[PDB]
């Protein structure tokens, strides 16, 4: 049964990521690229540094990594293994955690209010700082989940292990990443 | 109408994701704590005039000092917790959140919360840490912590019991208005 919510927490956590980015890219990153808008000097042709790799970020996730831990669902004390296969394309997240600082003074210092109007605008409870920290937040997530797995799977749970043990060394590569 | 971003900041043992979920759903999860608390606003009221509060949680970062400062700027507070039943989330405090919370934001206000208060009576908690040669975090520690950090306040709350709890929220908004 703890297995299950934990398992079950996994794949819901991961659907409203999926969503969460979805919703960046397209309000925040879209009102940029689109064309429908007056885009401040101080951050034009800037949304590389805004949004780092995000958009890739999601790519993955969104065609990927969802549909794969969907497949876990019965399976929870073999996700680790999940993370091992895609080990590789969370290092995008190291990528992403050493722009972040260059993201939040860029927004500070030359958007002004540029994003909180579309914040307005859309409607969204989350700014996009609030949306921008998530990769950071949900990358160094998937070790907790995984750790509680570790207290209620048997010995058969080194398909765990593996998995953690990828799940704390990317968050450690971006950490040991940053200036 | 004023917007309000909270960071919770703290050791694995404050709790702070139940902390944050018994506070916003108004009951101690109980059943099943979940991992994940996803960053979160909602409209209060605080002495009359409506206030609209954001909650970010930053478990699973305890580990990543570099990681942790992506969150920290434009915080209008810091909740700096620690377990009242762990010496060294305590400790802590002094040794590790109080000093990089202010490295980068100086002039932000803190508040001191001590966590697990139901605990700090409880025979087994208080016999697991004799056997360690300790005892739970009293009072008088949280407020001379709290000067010695320059926090506007000191508050005991229980996830479990909501005794406290809600009181730290509307205080986190007061030492913003
Ligand atoms: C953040 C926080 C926690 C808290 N007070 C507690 O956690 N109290 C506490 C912890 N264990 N128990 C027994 C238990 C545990 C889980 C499920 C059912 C029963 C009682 N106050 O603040």
């Amino acid at each position: 049964r703890k297995k299950e919510f934990i398992m079950a927490e996994l794949l819901q956590t991961e659907k409203a990521y999926v969503r969460d980015l979805h919703e960046c890219l397209e309000t925040y990153l879209w009102e940029m690229t689109s064309g429908v808008e007056e885009i401040p000097p101080g951050i034009l042709n800037k949304e590389h540094i805004i949004f780092g790799n995000i958009q890739e970020i999601y790519d993955f996730h969104n065609n990927i990594f969802l549909k794969e831990l969907e497949k876990y669902e019965q399976l929870p004390e073999d996700v680790g293994h999940c993370f091992v296969t895609w080990a590789d394309k969370f290092q995008m997240y190291v990528t992403y955690c050493k722009n972040k600082p260059d993201s939040n003074q860029l927004i500070l210092e030359h958007a002004g209010t540029f994003f909180d109007e579309i914040q307005q605008r859309h409607g969204l409870a989350n700014s996009i700082s609030s949306y921008l920290i998530k990769p950071v937040q949900r990358v160094t997530k998937y070790q907790l989940l995984l750790k509680e797995l570790l207290t209620c799977c048997e010995e058969g749970k080194g398909e765990l292990k593996d998995g953690l043990e990828v799940m704390l060394s990317v968050p450690k590569k971006a950490n040991d990443a940053m200036h | 109408m004023q917007a309000i971003k909270c960071v919770v900041v703290g050791d694995g043992a404050v709790g702070k994701t139940c902390l944050l979920i018994s506070y916003t759903t108004n009951a101690f999860p109980g059943e099943y704590i979940p991992t994940v608390f996803d960053n979160y606003s909602a409209n209060v009221m605080v002495d009359g005039k409506p206030v609209n509060l954001g909650l970010w949680d930053t478990a699973g970062q305890e580990d990543y000092d570099r990681l942790r400062p992506l969150s920290y700027p434009q915080t209008d507070v810091f909740l700096i917790c620690f377990s009242l039943v762990s010496p060294a989330s305590f400790e802590n405090v002094r040794a590790k959140w109080y000093p990089e919370v202010r490295h980068h934001c100086p002039n932000t206000p803190i508040i001191l919360v001590g966590t697990k208060l139901d605990l700090r009576d409880d025979k087994d908690t208080i016999e697991k840490l004799k056997e360690k040669k300790l005892t739970p975090i009293t009072y008088p520690q949280g407020l001379a912590m709290a000067k010695e950090i320059g926090a506007v306040k000191y508050l005991e709350c229980s996830a479990l019991t909501q005794r406290g709890l809600k009181t730290v929220f509307d205080e986190a908004i007061r030492a913003v208005l």
